[PDB]
């Protein structure tokens, strides 16, 4: 229910940064999942290349997703599942993408 | 949705999975961490599941060996070719 809730403009880029998240060499798996469709945009395998479903997304350092020129569909609940070299849970957030029709 | 599978220390267990297409893509988990995934064919075990499974490559279907009783926990798995997940839930028996 923890939803970040945040909020973009349309047409604008948007960046969901996790918190007091610190990049570390434990980390592995860093996932974003787009609930509604339930099928992952970016994902950031240790050493294996970031894979992107759309250049729309793009993932920042310290696994930050980035939306380019939002839209009405890129409105949902985004997830973010990271997990270390031991196939643990290192962290887990959801972000409330609301954008306004201003 | 949910299976009960009732198990035996020091025994295995088998979770069966109802598919038909060969997802080439999987990944279980025993509840926040991962067990066992299947990424652009590359198996790997994680943990005490090391050496400790077998994951069919049809059928996504996965199995443990070698029950220690600390297994006994919430198992589900997911897939891209899928259909809303599946969640096992494992309950280690006596002996």
């Amino acid at each position: 229910t923890n939803a970040l809730e945040t909020w973009g403009a349309l047409g604008q880029d948007i960046n969901l940064d996790i918190p007091s998240f610190q990049m570390s060499d434990d980390i592995d798996d860093i996932k974003w999942e787009k609930t509604s469709d339930k099928k992952k945009i970016a994902q950031f395998r240790k050493e294996k290349e970031t894979f992107k479903e759309k250049d729309t997304y793009e993932l920042l350092k310290n696994g930050a997703l980035k939306i380019k020129h939002l839209k009405t569909d890129d409105q949902d609940i985004y997830k973010v599942s990271i997990y270390d070299t031991k196939g643990k849970n290192v962290l887990e957030k959801i972000f409330d993408l609301k954008i306004q029709e201003r | 949705s949910s299976q009960q599978i009732y198990g035996v220390k020091y025994g295995n267990v088998t979770f069966h999975v109802p598919s038909n297409q060969p997802l080439k893509e999987v990944l279980w988990k025993k509840q926040k961490d991962k067990v066992a995934e299947l990424e652009n064919s590359e198996f790997r075990a994680f943990s005490s599941f090391k050496n400790r499974v077998y994951l069919d490559t049809k059928s996504g279907s996965l199995t443990i060996y070698n029950l220690t009783s600390s297994d006994e926990d919430e198992y589900e798995m997911e897939s891209p070719n899928i259909t809303d997940s599946m969640k096992f839930f494992l309950y280690v028996g006596e002996s």
